């Protein structure tokens, strides 16, 4: 039994390795440090960021957001320092009661919120510009940015897109703890039961295969570490026993396998296509359809169950009963 | 933290739906013997004699009953509101005719109120019906009343803290989460939908498809309606101490007939004898009540689901007082 | 008349719900699944056009590999059934079969960002250190599968790219000769170094390293290798069933 | 039928039960015993499903459910049309899961690595037995299990959610979606930087494992490394149920409330009350 897939046994230390950018070798910061209890189950080197112009930025309209919507929080509890301790799960900042179209809401009733959410939006530019440029800088793909933008996008869908289709900013997403969690259920009700929506649907398929995927993969390799499986670059350049007997366990089991590079493209695309599902199911609730649950109905795909208990008329409709 | 098993749990749904309440036993029956304390039926009394309206001075509701009947009526009436002070509390003590103190106006009004209820909505209070008792408990203000504002405790038996009064705007929003299970729901549902019948609690389409006209922006209902829908249905549940199964399927909260129980539409009367009460009868009290009654917007108490169910979906599980004292209702 | 609504019992929904479909089952079957074909085919005993990687110390290679020689593998026929298993006919650990069998890496040192050798012993790697806290193993006794002292811990060979400790160096006593060991297969105590994978005696013919101060892919794999293939060929006992 | 470096693998050995009598292989697949207990499951478990599925109003699969009985009948044996079924296919289900399981092991002792994988592979099997065997023994009923319909039981973790009002609220629940979405966040982080390092595009080089840890530290001013991912992976993905699970099985048998209620505890303290 391998115990180095627990954990690390003996820890090396050795001198900083640095590789060199093609540009910002300069804008690397901060002298970097060794937690021997992290170095157990992880690397022990921690630090040092690099700050850049698109780092920077996402720091600053990411502060005057959160500086925002901390402060009608604050406001939300009259300034009660302990009364903020004490409510904050429950504290909000919300998107318009009233309908007021799409013109700008008054800053008391979902101003200040359409305020933070654009510099929330400038603080998510920002950072993929870095998550995008750091990996142009080493000589790197840029497969995580464009998995980091469709998460972006789905944000943006939720945020602003999904308003705007619709034309009423109340719609958008409260921030607060419980808050934008008791959207969920605003949205789900008003749009008919979200257990209808096939995009959802996919969307849950692809976060339940992404639980498989990483728990299958991660397994897989730590299976094969004592062959120096961890090393997946060099092995997808040159086959090892590792990816072999990885191959094989697979092959065996479920009778198709993926080589040590395809399965990083089957996670990959099954990240991605969580958000990409999720997005489509926004853009296409209140624009085209209106109750998941009755579209299910009309193309006779939701179950039926009998009664338990015995059929009851909706009383609206009973004679000389009240509105 | 915690509550220990078993727990008793009851079918609402067709099996394998996980449809039905949630209960758990020991407070089931803390509960039960708090409903229990309902003063039992004063002994039935001699029908024959002259009707109170030629016998007494000023009898403007119940003349057509004979003294004998009167004064067990007026007795059972003693045990309900106030039994702590007594026919004085209405009374003056010399003078029974006269309308001096506030709490005779008041009762004349209740007793008009509570033949109300019994007569002109058995569609939801059925042969089981009301008494004074269902709301007072034995004490002139009920436990369980509502403002024009969330307030706490929510029983007002109860001692606040500086924090649950309503002057501290810093507990706020703690005086509307407990009012709706402890949500963060920003939404007051009394005032919104049982206060009066201004406001309209249904949200979801029976459309599969969004209807040309009210689609798009100003022509829709803010999203706000369905957090305030949901807020309601918060406090209806905590308020009889069940859950959305009692009366839903979850499936379609929107559809009726199978997804809908019985109970369900019980509960819709539910919401239009509030209203009633509430408009016609509660609200306009606020002219003969004392100010330390009223609100900080001049509003007299009013009542809610928990005002009669207390936290049970029976009120006093299911019992009755009606054939014992029938002049409170039905009246023909 | 409704938003998104089409021709005769049709509506947008509808329609996006197959293009949805169609594009999951268009990548799965005609991209992801031809990605999975890149090695190990074609099959022996659809394909997509191969792809070159340009290394990063200089030169280029095509996947999948094409050996220059296919190495003889000591296996015999257990019965006539397409896919019957295969009993060894020599020493399966020494021929490297099954378990203990090794790929035909390049024999090349595996190298660091800037050129030097990334799997190296302590005695080479000067600015390397065990942290503080740390078992340092050298020195200590290395105990097998029997309870018996196989040999005593020379160095440790650490991997210089990620600063993680990767092997362990030992002389197998009275045979005058060292050999390396995954850290996989050592519980790492403070006293001794138990290894179950391999009994005492087995030790003097795990695969000997070209060079003292350096290994190849290759040496890397024959040597991780060998010990795996005790977990299955040690003694008799750990090949059958276990109740 | 063989991969081009499949045949030096292919010996007899790492059997669990069974011998040289289940050592084989059919196509691709092993067989071995658990996989001849595998497929009977299976085999038993399709059989009844359609079995039950023809006496259905329906043949419509997302219509289509298999549902267990009444809370009437409690733990013992149902009318096999009026929820017996389901509590033959749950064995069936529950045979085939861990037949599979234990035939993972036999694949991997063979193949001389760990026995991770069907280690991973448990936490599901547990999460399964929670909904169906350990929850309806705490509440009294085999009834409180979730139907077998591809739509239906949706409809079931509907109605059981809403029980408790807003299980949202939930803290079983928020630390299981927290690591469902930091699983599926780490995932596409992991799958991104590999291809990354051996795809830079164009002309460009491979990159090596130096370059891996320098964007993590530039980016996030850490990096955990090639071999810690793969653990922190499987912590990420197993903490999905293994959290979960809590949540679950309080709903019910430790607690019959709203689930934002439960949350009194830290709102009631009497000195900010
Ligand atoms: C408390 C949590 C419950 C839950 C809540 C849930 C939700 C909210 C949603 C689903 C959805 C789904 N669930 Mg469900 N679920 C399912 C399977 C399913 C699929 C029908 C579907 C896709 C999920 C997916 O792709 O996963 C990842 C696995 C992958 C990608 C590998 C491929 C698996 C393959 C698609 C599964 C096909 C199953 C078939 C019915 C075949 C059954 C075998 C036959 C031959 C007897 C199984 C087999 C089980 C078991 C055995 O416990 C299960 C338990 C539960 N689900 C719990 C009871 N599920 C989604 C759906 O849209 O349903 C209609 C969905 O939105
Ligand atoms: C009543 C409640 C329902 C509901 C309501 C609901 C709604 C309204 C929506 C979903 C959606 C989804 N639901 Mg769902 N749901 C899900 C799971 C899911 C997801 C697969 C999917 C997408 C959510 C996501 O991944 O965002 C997590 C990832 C996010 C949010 C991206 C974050 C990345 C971002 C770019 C980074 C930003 C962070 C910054 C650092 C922060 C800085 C900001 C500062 C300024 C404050 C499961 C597994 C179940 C089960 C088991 O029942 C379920 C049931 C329900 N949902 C109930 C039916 N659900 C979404 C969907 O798919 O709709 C089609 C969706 O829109
Ligand atoms: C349709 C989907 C919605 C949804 C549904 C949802 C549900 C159902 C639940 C949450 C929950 C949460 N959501 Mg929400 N959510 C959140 C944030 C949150 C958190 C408050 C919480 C935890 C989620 C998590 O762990 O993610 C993953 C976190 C990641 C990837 C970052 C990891 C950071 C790590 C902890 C940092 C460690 C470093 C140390 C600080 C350094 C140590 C220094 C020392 C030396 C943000 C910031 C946003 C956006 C869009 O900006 C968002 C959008 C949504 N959520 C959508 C509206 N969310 C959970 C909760 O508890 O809420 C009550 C929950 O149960
Ligand atoms: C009204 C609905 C609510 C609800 C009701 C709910 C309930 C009642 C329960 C959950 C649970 C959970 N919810 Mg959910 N939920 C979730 C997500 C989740 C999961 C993280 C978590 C655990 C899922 C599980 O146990 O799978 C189970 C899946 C299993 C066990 C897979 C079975 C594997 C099997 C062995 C293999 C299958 C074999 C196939 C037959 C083979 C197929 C062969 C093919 C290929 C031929 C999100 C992200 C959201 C959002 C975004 O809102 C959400 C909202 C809600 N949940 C609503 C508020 N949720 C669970 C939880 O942990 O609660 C705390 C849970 O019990
Ligand atoms: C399938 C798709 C998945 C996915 C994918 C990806 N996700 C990525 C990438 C990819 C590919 C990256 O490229 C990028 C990254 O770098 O990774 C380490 C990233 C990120 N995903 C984060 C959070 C996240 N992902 C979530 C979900 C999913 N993601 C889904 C599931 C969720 C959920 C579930 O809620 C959360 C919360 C951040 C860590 C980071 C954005 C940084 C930012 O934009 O912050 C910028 C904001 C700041 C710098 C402000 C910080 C405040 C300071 C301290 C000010 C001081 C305060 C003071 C009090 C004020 C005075
Ligand atoms: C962190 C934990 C994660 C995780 C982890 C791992 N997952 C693994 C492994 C690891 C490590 C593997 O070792 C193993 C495997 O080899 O995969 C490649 C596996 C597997 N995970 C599968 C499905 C899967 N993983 C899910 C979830 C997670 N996995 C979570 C997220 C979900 C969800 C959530 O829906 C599903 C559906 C199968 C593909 C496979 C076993 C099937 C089987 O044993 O075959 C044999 C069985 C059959 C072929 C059919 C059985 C028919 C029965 C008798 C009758 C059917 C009745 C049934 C109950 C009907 C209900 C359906 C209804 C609700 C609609
Ligand atoms: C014909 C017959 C009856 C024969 C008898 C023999 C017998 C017992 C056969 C079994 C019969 C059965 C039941 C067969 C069905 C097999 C099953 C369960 C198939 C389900 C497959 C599915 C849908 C899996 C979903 C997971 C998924 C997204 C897989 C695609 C990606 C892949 C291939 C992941 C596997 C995989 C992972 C996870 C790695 O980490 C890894 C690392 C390095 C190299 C390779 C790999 C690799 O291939
Ligand atoms: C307030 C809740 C009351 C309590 C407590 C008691 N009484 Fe009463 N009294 C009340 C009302 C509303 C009325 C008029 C009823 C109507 O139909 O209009 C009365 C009247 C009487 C009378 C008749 C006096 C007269 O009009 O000449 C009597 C004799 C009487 N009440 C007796 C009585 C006794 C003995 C009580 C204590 C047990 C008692 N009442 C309580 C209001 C309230
Ligand atoms: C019975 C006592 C109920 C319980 C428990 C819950 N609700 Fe309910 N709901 C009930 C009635 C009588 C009505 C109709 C009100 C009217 O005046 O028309 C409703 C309505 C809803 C709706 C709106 C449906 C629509 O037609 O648009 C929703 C979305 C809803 N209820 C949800 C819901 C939830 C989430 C509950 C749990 C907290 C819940 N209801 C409890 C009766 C009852
Ligand atoms: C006092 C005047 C009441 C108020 C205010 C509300 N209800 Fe009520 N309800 C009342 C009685 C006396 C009864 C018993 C009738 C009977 O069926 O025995 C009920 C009953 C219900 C029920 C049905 C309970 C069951 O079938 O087990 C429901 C679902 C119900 N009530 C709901 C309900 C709601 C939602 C209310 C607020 C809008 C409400 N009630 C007010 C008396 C009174
Ligand atoms: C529930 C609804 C009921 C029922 C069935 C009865 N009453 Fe009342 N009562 C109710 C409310 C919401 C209020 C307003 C708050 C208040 O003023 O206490 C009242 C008030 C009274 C009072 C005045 C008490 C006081 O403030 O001094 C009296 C005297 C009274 N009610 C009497 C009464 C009688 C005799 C009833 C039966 C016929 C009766 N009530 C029924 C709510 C409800
Ligand atoms: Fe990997």
């Amino acid at each position: 039994a391998d115990y180095q897939t627990i954990y690390t046994q003996i820890q090396a230390r050795g001198p900083h390795i640095t590789v060199s950018g093609e540009w910002g070798d300069n804008d690397r910061v901060g002298k970097p440090f060794y937690s021997y209890w992290l170095g157990k189950i992880g690397d022990a080197q921690i630090g040092p960021i690099y700050l850049g112009a698109s780092g920077i930025a996402a720091f600053a309209f990411g502060s005057t957001a959160i500086l925002i919507i901390l402060f009608n929080m604050a406001a939300e509890v009259h300034f009660d320092p302990l009364q903020f301790f004490r409510q904050f799960f429950w504290l909000g900042l919300y998107p318009p009661k009233a309908q007021y179209g799409m013109g700008i809401p008054p800053l008391h009733d979902g101003g200040w919120w359409l305020m933070a959410g654009l510099f929330m939006t400038l603080s998510l530019g920002s950072w993929w510009i870095r998550v995008y440029s750091r990996a142009r800088a080493l000589g790197l793909g840029t497969h995580i940015a464009w998995n980091f933008a469709a998460a972006i996008f789905f944000v943006l869908c939720i945020g602003c897109i999904h308003p705007t289709l619709v034309g009423s900013w109340s719609e958008g997403v409260p921030f607060g703890i419980w808050p934008h969690i008791d959207w969920l259920t605003a949205f789900s009700i008003r749009y008919g039961n979200f257990y209808y929506c096939p995009w959802h649907g996919f969307s849950i398929g692809f976060a339940y295969g992404c639980g498989l995927l990483f728990a299958a993969h991660g397994a897989t390799i730590l299976a094969v570490a004592r062959f120096g499986g961890d090393r997946e670059i060099e092995q997808i350049t040159d086959r090892g026993t590792a990816v072999e007997r990885a191959a094989l366990f697979w092959r065996w089991t479920i009778g198709f396998n993926a080589t040590i590079e395809s399965v990083h493209r089957w996670g990959w695309f099954f990240s991605l296509m969580v958000m990409v599902s999720a997005s489509v199911g926004i853009l296409l609730t209140g624009t085209f359809v209106d109750n998941w649950y009755l579209w299910c109905v009309k193309h006779g795909a939701a179950p039926d169950y009998p009664a338990y208990l015995p059929a009851t008329p909706d009383p609206a409709s009973l004679p000389g009963a009240p509105k | 933290c915690f509550e220990p098993p078993p727990a008793t749990t009851t079918q609402t749904g067709f099996r394998g739906l996980s449809m039905g309440e949630v209960l758990h036993p020991a407070t089931v029956k803390a509960k039960k013997e708090r409903d229990a304390q309902y003063p039992p039926a004063l002994a039935a009394v001699k029908a024959e004699g002259p009707p109170v309206s030629q016998v007494y001075k000023n009898v403007k509701v119940l003349g057509n009953l004979t003294e004998a009947e009167f004064l067990r009526t007026m007795t059972a009436i003693t045990e309900w509101v106030s039994p702590q002070e007594g026919c004085t509390y209405c009374h003056d003590e010399n003078n029974l005719a006269s309308e001096a103190k506030y709490p005779y106006v008041v009762a004349r009004r209740m007793l008009e109120m509570t033949r109300a209820i019994n007569t002109n909505w058995t569609q939801h209070v059925a042969q089981t019906g009301v008494t004074c008792y269902t709301c007072h408990r034995g004490t002139p203000l009920p436990p369980y009343v509502r403002y024009l504002e969330p307030t706490l405790p929510l029983n007002n038996r109860e001692t606040p803290t500086h924090v649950e009064r309503v002057e501290t705007r810093s507990g706020y929003v703690v005086r509307l989460a407990k009012y709706t299970a402890y949500s963060a729901l920003n939404y007051d549902p009394f005032t919104m939908f049982l206060a009066n019948d201004k406001r309209q609690v249904r949200v979801v389409p029976q459309t599969a498809l969004p209807l040309v006209g009210v689609s798009r922006g100003k022509e829709r209902r803010p999203l706000s309606d369905a957090y305030a829908t949901f807020a309601l249905m918060m406090s209806i549940s905590d308020s009889l101490g069940t859950n959305c199964t009692f009366c839903h399927n979850a499936q379609t909260f929107e559809s009726w007939g199978k997804k809908s129980t019985p109970q369900r539409a019980i509960a819709w009367w539910g919401i239009r004898m509030v209203r009633d009460l509430n408009m016609n009868y509660l609200a306009p009290l606020n002219a003969s009540l004392p100010a330390s009654r009223l609100g900080r917007q001049g509003e007299a108490p009013q009542a809610d689901c928990r005002t009669c169910h207390q936290g049970v979906t029976k009120p006093l599980f299911g019992a009755s007082r009606l054939k014992d004292y029938p002049e409170l209702g039905p009246i023909k | 008349m409704y938003h998104g609504a089409l021709a005769q019992h049709l509506d947008i929904a509808q329609l996006v719900w197959y293009a949805q479909w169609l594009v999951i089952w268009t990548v799965v079957l005609l991209y992801l699944r031809r990605e999975d074909r890149r090695e190990g085919y074609p099959l022996v005993e659809e394909l997509p056009y191969p792809k070159t990687f340009v290394l990063p110390h200089g030169g280029t290679v095509t996947v999948p590999r094409r050996r220059p020689e296919t190495r003889e593998l000591k296996l015999a026929q257990t019965d006539g059934f397409e896919g019957a298993p295969l009993q060894p006919t020599g020493n399966p650990l020494v021929d490297a079969v099954g378990p203990a069998s090794y790929a035909e890496r390049a024999e090349v040192v595996d190298a660091t960002v800037d050129g030097k050798a990334k799997i190296v012993p302590l005695r080479v790697a000067t600015d390397f250190s065990i942290a503080e806290g740390d078992v340092d193993p050298r020195g200590l006794p290395v105990v097998a599968a029997d309870g018996v002292e196989a040999g005593t811990v020379t160095d440790l060979w650490v991997d210089r790219s990620e600063h993680y400790f990767r092997y362990l160096e030992l002389s197998v006593a009275g045979s005058a000769r060292t050999a390396l060991i995954p850290l996989g297969f050592c519980d790492v105590k403070k006293d001794k170094i138990v290894v179950t994978s391999i009994l005492s005696e087995q030790f003097a013919n795990v695969p000997r390293l070209q060079s003292r101060d350096q290994i190849t892919l290759r040496e890397e794999d024959k040597v991780s290798a060998y010990y795996a293939g005790g977990l299955l060929y040690a003694t008799p006992e750990r090949a059958e069933s276990l109740l | 039928a063989l991969l081009s470096f499949e045949r030096k693998y292919r010996v007899r050995g790492g059997t669990l039960i069974g011998g040289d009598l289940f050592d084989f292989w059919v196509g691709p697949y092993f067989v071995g015993f658990f996989g001849v207990s595998a497929i009977f499951f299976i085999f038993l478990g399709v059989s009844l499903i359609g079995y039950a599925a023809s006496q259905g109003p329906t043949w419509d699969p997302f219509a289509i459910s298999i549902n267990p009985p009444d809370l009437k009948y409690g733990l013992g044996a149902a009318p096999l049309l009026e929820g017996g079924f389901w509590q033959a296919i749950t064995v069936c289900a529950l045979g085939a899961f861990i037949s599979w399981m234990l035939r993972e092991v036999e694949i991997s002792r063979k193949l001389g690595i760990g026995w991770h994988v069907p280690l991973a592979f448990c936490v599901p099997i547990f999460m399964f037995c929670v909904l169906q065997v350990f929850r309806p023994l705490l509440l009294g009923s085999w009834g409180h299990a979730f139907p077998y319909g591809i739509l239906s039981h949706l409809d079931w973790v509907n109605n059981f959610g809403y029980q408790y009002l807003n299980w949202h609220y939930n803290p079983g629940h928020m630390s299981s979606v927290s690591f469902l979405f930091v699983n599926a966040m780490a995932l596409g982080l992991h799958g991104g930087l590999i291809l990354s390092v051996a795809n830079p595009g164009d002309g460009d080089k491979v990159k090596t494992a130096e370059h891996e840890n320098q964007y993590f530290r530039d980016v996030v001013g850490y990096s955990i490394g090639a071999l810690s991912i793969h653990r922190l992976g499987l912590f990420l993905a197993s903490n999905i149920f293994l959290t979960g699970a809590f949540g679950t099985i309080a709903s019910g048998p430790f607690w019959t409330r709203g689930w934002p209620e439960w949350w009194g505890w830290w709102l009631d303290i009497p000195f900010w009350s």
